[PDB]
């Protein structure tokens, strides 16, 4: 794994934007995440909702899943794909999403190696 | 024949405007001091909506959004 730990989410949310296995938003995320359906899941830190941390906290586990926290809600919405483009490449427009459900991850080493390194040293 | 403007009537019906919920998400789960989910209403039965969707608790009746189930 030559890859940093923090730059490579780029890649399983990007394969699970391919594939149409991403649920954005609190409700379709949890909801869906409760079903079983779904592998992992990724949150925000930054909140200013406490309640929404003990939400999908608990969800995550009491249901078997694991959870990765990143620092704001920008950040994550740059990775979900809701970022709007200007003419030059200018990431202009940012819709910010702290909940992310993955459902069906695509196939690549790459993401697949940061992520289990991390989970792998997190347990 | 030129046409009639004639516009007179019960003066405005009104369409329905979304009922704006802040955060109603948060209302169905209970999460207690150890970290444990308290469901406070009813799962549905239905196949589509089966274990990700939930009911609703109205005085006399449960609702499902979905599949508009109902029950007393
Ligand atoms: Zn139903």
């Amino acid at each position: 794994g030559v890859m940093d730990v923090n730059t490579a989410l780029q890649e399983v949310l990007k394969t699970a934007l391919i594939h149409d296995g991403l649920a954005r938003g609190i409700r379709e995320a949890a909801k869906a995440l409760d079903k079983r359906q779904a592998h992992l899941c990724v949150l925000a830190s930054n909140c200013d909702e406490p309640m929404y941390v003990k939400l999908v906290e608990a969800l995550c586990a009491e249901h078997q899943i694991n959870l990765i926290k990143v620092d704001d809600n920008k950040k994550l919405g740059e990775w979900v794909g809701l970022c709007k483009i200007d003419r030059e490449g200018k990431p202009r427009k940012v819709v910010g999403c702290s909940c992310v459900v993955v459902k069906d991850y695509g196939k690549e080493s790459q993401a697949k190696d940061v992520i289990e390194e991390y989970f792998k040293c997190k347990k | 024949k030129k046409r009639k403007k004639k516009s007179c009537t019960t003066p405005k019906k009104n369409k329905h405007k979304r009922k704006k919920v802040k955060l109603a998400v948060l209302k169905y789960y209970k999460v207690d001091e150890n970290g444990k989910i308290s469901r406070l209403r009813r799962e549905c039965p239905s196949d589509e909506c089966g274990a990700g969707v939930f009911m609703a608790s109205h005085f006399d009746r449960h609702y499902c959004g979905k599949c508009c189930l109902t029950y007393c």
